[PDB]
């Protein structure tokens, strides 16, 4: 299975000396097997006998098919999709960087956009730690 | 213990420990697709 297509493939082989069973003889009919059928190969003698199975499912689908995207505009920090405009509430609301109590963490400030919906491509996390008297102390780096 | 058996403990220091934190990714559809369909083909053989 994937983007593409789907294949679904079974196949069963199956081997087995069955040359005795062909070596038989009808009465009913005074005729044989072999002779009754006309056919000779693997039935006048016997062979070993093969019987093989093939099932073979497939179906074609287009990757991109009949897709519904929702509109994005990506700039290099920061993306807008263009969501309904509605215009009941504020228009935007800006959040200031915060310190945290008692820790280095720094909230990134950021712009909540409500008629479009904007998303900002990376936050920066400042680096923190734990201060204690000879306890192990995690200090944590920046991550983005 | 120098208190009760003259004898004092030996020193153990453990030094710092840097911890991996593994890279997550999380997945928001961006939206939808649906597969149009192209051709269906079953084949189905029995061979003796």
């Amino acid at each position: 299975n994937d983007q593409e297509k789907a294949h679904l493939d079974i196949a069963g082989s199956l081997e087995g000396h069955l040359r005795f069973l062909k070596n038989i003889i009808l009465p009913v009919y005074d005729k044989s097997l072999w002779d009754f059928l006309k056919l000779d190969v693997t039935t006048s003698i016997g062979r070993r006998q093969h019987l093989r199975v093939s099932t073979a499912f497939v179906y074609t689908k287009n990757p991109n098919g009949y897709s519904f995207s929702i509109p994005v505009k990506v700039l290099a920090d920061k993306f807008i999709i263009p969501g309904l405009k509605l215009n009941d509430l504020n228009s935007v609301l800006v959040m200031p960087t915060f310190h945290v109590p008692f820790t280095d963490l720094q909230v990134p400030s950021c712009k909540l956009d409500f008629r479009e919906i904007q998303i900002y491509k990376k936050l920066r996390t400042s680096s923190f730690a734990l201060n204690l008297p000879t306890l192990p102390e995690v200090k944590f780096p920046e991550v983005d | 213990a120098n208190k009760i058996a003259d004898f004092e403990l030996p020193t153990i220091i453990v030094p710092e420990q840097t911890i991996e934190i593994p890279s997550i990714k999380f997945s928001v559809p961006a939206g939808i697709v649906i597969p149009s369909f192209q051709a269906l083909t079953a084949r189905f053989e029995v061979d003796s």
